């Protein structure tokens, strides 16, 4: 690669970087909260926890349902849940 | 020379990757805000947590008693020193809620029993 050619790649990277800083500013402008990393992480941790504890709860309620010889849904009220949750 | 240019290419390439990553994050945040479900998720977590705890207490109690009426729990390890080197060292102890929850694959941080105070943790 000649020096010339390398200068051309470096100037393209400069313009790529500028355009990305501009696109990022526009993307952040659409957010109520500009700390996007906090927003996304808080959501990921809540979804994690929710999927895990509902799974576990369904497992245990299913075992109680086995001992009582019934379908799991029949015990949902006793445990304070329903199937749209 | 050209090493200043080479060094600047590498620095710009890193900055571009970092900005590309921030851009995705900012796009994801926009969708997370539009869904607006964090409150739903917190509410739902307490409901299902309350359910799992209640169900754990119903299942645990007679399980603990069945176990107890066949020796309880055996804890085992191998003896590594002394004239008994090789033998496995055994013991017996009661089945606890925490063994139960572990038996049910419940991460300690999700749901835990305060084995001393005899109730569930926040």
């Amino acid at each position: 690669m000649e020096k010339s050619q390398l200068e051309s790649r470096v100037h393209l990277l400069e313009q790529q970087k500028e355009q990305l800083e501009s696109s990022l500013q526009d993307a952040l402008a659409k957010l109520k909260n500009r700390d996007a990393k906090q927003t996304v992480q808080k959501h990921i941790d809540l979804l994690h926890t929710y999927n895990e504890i509902r799974d576990i709860a369904l497992g245990m309620i299913g075992k109680v349902a086995e001992h009582e010889k019934c379908t799991s849904v029949e015990l949902f009220d006793r445990f304070g849940v329903n199937g749209s949750e | 020379g050209h090493m200043q240019l080479l060094s600047r290419r590498l620095k710009l390439e890193k900055e571009v990757r970092n900005l590309q990553e921030q851009l995705i994050t900012a796009e994801t945040a926009r969708k997370v805000e539009a869904k607006n479900e964090d409150k739903d998720l917190q509410t739902l977590i307490q409901k299902w947590k309350n359910a799992a705890q209640q169900a754990a207490e119903v299942l645990f109690k007679p399980m603990a008693e069945r176990i107890r009426l066949a020796g309880g729990v055996t804890q085992s390890f191998r003896i590594e020193e002394g004239e008994n080197k090789g033998q496995i060292q055994e013991v017996r102890t009661e089945f606890t809620m925490s063994m139960f929850l572990n038996q049910f694959g419940v991460p300690v941080h999700l749901m835990s029993f305060d084995e001393e105070n005899g109730d569930w943790k926040s």
